[PDB]
DNA sequence: ATCAATATCCACCTGCAGATTCTACCAAAAGTGTATTTGGAAACTGCTCCATCAAAAGGCATGTTCAGCGGATTCCGCTGAACATGCCTTTTGATGGAGCAGTTTCCAAATACACTTTTGGTAGAATCTGCAGGTGGATATTGAT
DNA sequence: ATCAATATCCACCTGCAGATTCTACCAAAAGTGTATTTGGAAACTGCTCCATCAAAAGGCATGTTCAGCGGAATCCGCTGAACATGCCTTTTGATGGAGCAGTTTCCAAATACACTTTTGGTAGAATCTGCAGGTGGATATTGAT
């Protein structure tokens, strides 16, 4: 007489169960193992979790307690594997690297 | 008196605009650009607010991105000063060429 | 009976590309439409690079089309080439040119 | 049994030109390149539905697919021969 | 005059946050001609996908889906 | 109505950063992550099911799916975070 | 079972050269060669990871042109003339 | 004794070889290069000849391009030497570094 | 180095636009029972992939010689950056007004679905020919003198 | 400017690999008769987009002065192009062995419905604060001297 969220069993925080109402409702007579949707949930959870591990450490080096789009591009472009993961990607108001090329430099 | 020598003023504007990311176009002008645009396709039509800040959002990254290769192409020519030429290199590498 | 492409007055199958629109799940229906109209698309496109290969066949004096034709036919014209863009045809080769500034005096 | 359009994509060869023939590596390409945009079209025309909470993919949505696909002069081309086609087919019976 | 509203000092502006030191005169007309077509390609298939919908209203998903198969994926406006 | 990731994205923020929140646009990025990587691996999954002839898009194609999307380390941890959920799933009553 | 090493070496300078004739290319720097056969590499590990990866998820010991076909297309470079 | 000038050779093949479509590559060299790779991923694999065949045809119409970006770059910097850095600038405006 | 004009960073404080949290319908996920499909199992046929081999000529490797390219150095005309200046225009915050998205709900045309009948492709085989490879010779290009 | 050295254009020759018909098996198109249901159609509500208005301070256009950069020109060190030589290794082509890819069929583990009960997720209203923005003095950066 009780319900348990899928999400509960395996262990994730992410929507298991929506999951699978949004694999079928996008790819039609592809029947669904119930492992399928465990499994995504599982893997956008993790990038989710490693994006905002970044983010914040980058909010924080801002000197902020508010993770802001800014925050994320930083975290983004400066890791490389989420950098290449994400190319062709514009993250609205997330700026760019601060970056200038030596040839550019003043002298000194 | 005083004044700033050549170049320093934009290292210093671009080291400023680096660190930000406000928008960097008109607002007006821009959405006047889009709705310009627009109706040589489909007349009578209704831009939400959203659909022209992604709009205008897509236009300035794209244009920041393809300065930073343009740059590439100056430098690569030991100038360092952009000129139109390489901004067609540039779009000509990318696959753009238009 | 008559056949769907007949009926559409076409070349191309169009059961056939009904059918793939199905087995490649695209989507739950398909339009009594829609095959004949790709159908009939395909077979436009079809007629377009034929045309200008065959006659870049003749032009190098060949009775036959070979994937050189279809390179040179593609890379000639802007919009066939545009949309066979990130394409690369095997033993195609490249349309001939030389930057003008390698050239001698 | 393999299928493929080399029949279909020879009867068009014999219409643009009478006289000329094609390399089996040639025919290849042809099959590749029908393949392809039957692809590309197939699923533009997918989402297109999706996007719109459809679930019926019509000669209207391979429409605006093929607009969506193809260079504006071959697009225009593209369309007529659809619609010349979807018409005829819908009266032909 | 729309297409001059796109300011030089605006193109400065870009140019800058793309870490751009000097300029040609001629950029600006220039980058001023290729905005134009970058804009051109995307409305054009925003409005496509606005007009299949039997809309009038260009939503920010028309033009997120025209980005997307533009090869420019673009985020925060997918709600 | 309007569904988003809005609220496991916090959770699993705060799971990880107690004193720390995320702003309005910045939800809005990730909720554009987790659509496209999402939509991403679920392309790529049917799509292997289709070559493979198969009628089911299973755990098996998602892992493939992610193996073939996913730069190297990020893909090692993916996969494991994978399979220990759908283990975990599986024993766990 | 010949042990397989250092095959790179075999994408020739005159080879290499001819290539970049082909690209259009007239004068080449002498440490392009050793340049080319990085890049060339690069590319080859990429297309036949993600072929193999094919191979594998379709519990195959043979290596297709399909799956390499494939392996082009996620890749954005679409191969013509091997379609199966 | 006779002896071209440097370079009248060289237009020679650039017309010579942008005629043809033959591979440029040997195929045994090639085939092990492929298998090598393919070994030091997975082992016991086996290759039908056509996808060894398909990646050099691939192998191949991709250097062919690079080198044309490639040609491009140097005689953007005033040269008509190829030189690394020029593949660099033109790998890297193509988003391939990595 | 020594000012001196100035930009820049950091200490410091507080109202509130915007994030956080509370709250109560309710759409959709979890649940039990039943119906339908599948993709791994297994014996198995046969394509083709691997590894040889032997002959040898096309093609690689090495060395040399020097033409001309790349780059360094010098020279200046003039294109753009810095800065002050007069001001047109973008920005801004609330407004009633309607075009027009997005909902609910009824239903006829279109799809799906399960057989049966008819036939348009395909694989294989007999058969027609376009052209790759060689031989030759008049012609166009190149480079020396 | 004329001419020897060579690569190039190329019309003819023709044997044979690869292309083009020639015909019957078989999935698979194509009729028919139910069975199911999308999504356009019609009535309707309210979430938003276009707008009229009107200040004001924030930027844009303008124009003057010249710093120094881009670009032309001279030059020579040496890096690559051409090339003659030497002989290895890719290429070619026929040949057997066997792993393995692919077809087929028996089957239980698994996914797909159809339907009911229990929340998990969301909207929007009630509560809350991170920090944008303003002030100010310390210090760093730039540049003439």
């Amino acid at each position: 007489s009780t319900k348990t969220s899928r999400s509960a069993k395996a262990g994730v925080i992410f929507p298991v169960g929506r999951m699978l109402r949004y694999i079928k409702k996008g790819h039609p007579k592809y029947r669904i193992g119930v492992g399928a949707p465990v499994y995504m949930a599982a893997v956008l959870e993790y990038l989710t979790a490693e994006i905002l591990e970044l983010a914040v450490n980058a909010a924080r080096d801002n000197k902020k307690g508010r993770v802001t789009p800014r925050h994320i591009l930083l975290a983004v472009a400066n890791d490389e594997e989420l950098n290449q993961l994400l190319k062709g990607v514009t993250i609205a108001s997330g700026g760019v690297l601060p970056n200038i090329h030596p040839e550019l430099l003043a002298k000194k | 008196p005083h004044r700033y020598r050549p170049g320093t003023v934009a290292l210093r504007e671009i080291r400023r605009y680096q660190k930000s990311t406000e928008l960097l176009i008109r607002k007006l002008p821009f959405q006047r650009l889009v709705r310009e645009i627009a109706q040589d396709f489909k007349t009578d039509l209704r831009f939400q607010s959203s659909a022209v800040m992604a709009l205008q959002e897509a236009s300035e990254a794209y244009l920041v991105g393809l300065f930073e290769d343009t740059n590439l192409c100056a430098i690569h020519a030991k100038r360092v000063t952009i000129m139109p030429k390489d901004i067609q290199l540039a779009r000509r590498i990318r696959g753009e060429r238009a | 009976a008559k056949t769907r492409s007949s009926r559409a007055g076409l070349q191309f199958p169009v059961g056939r590309v009904h059918r793939l629109l199905r087995k490649g799940n695209y989507s739950e229906r398909v339009g009594a439409g829609a095959p004949v109209y790709l159908a009939a698309v395909l077979e436009y496109l079809t007629a377009e690079i034929l045309e200008l290969a065959g006659n870049a066949a003749r032009d190098n004096k060949k009775t036959r089309i070979i994937p050189r034709h279809l390179q040179l036919a593609i890379r000639n014209d802007e919009e066939l080439n545009k949309l066979l863009g990130r394409v690369t045809i095997a033993q195609g080769g490249v349309l001939p040119n030389i930057q003008a500034v390698l050239l001698p005096k | 049994r393999k299928e493929s359009y080399s029949i279909y994509v020879y009867k068009v060869l014999k219409q643009v030109h009478p006289d000329t023939g094609i390399s089996s590596k040639a025919m290849g390409i042809m099959n590749s390149f029908v393949n392809d945009i039957f692809e590309r079209i197939a699923s533009e025309a997918s989402r297109l539905a999706h996007y719109n909470k459809r679930s019926t993919i019509t000669s209207r949505e391979v429409q605006t697919a093929v607009r969506l696909l193809l260079p504006g002069e071959l697009a225009k081309h593209a369309v007529s021969e659809g619609t010349k086609a979807v018409t005829k087919y819908t009266s032909s019976k | 005059d729309n297409i001059q509203g796109i300011t030089k000092p605006a193109i400065r502006r870009l140019a800058r946050r793309g870490g751009v030191k000097r300029i040609s005169g001629l950029i600006y007309e220039e980058t001023r001609g290729v905005l134009k077509v970058f804009l051109e390609n995307v409305i054009r298939d925003a409005v496509t996908y606005t007009e299949h919908a039997k809309r009038k209203t260009v939503t920010a998903m028309d033009v997120v889906y025209a980005l997307k198969r533009q090869g420019r994926t673009l985020y925060g406006f997918g709600g």
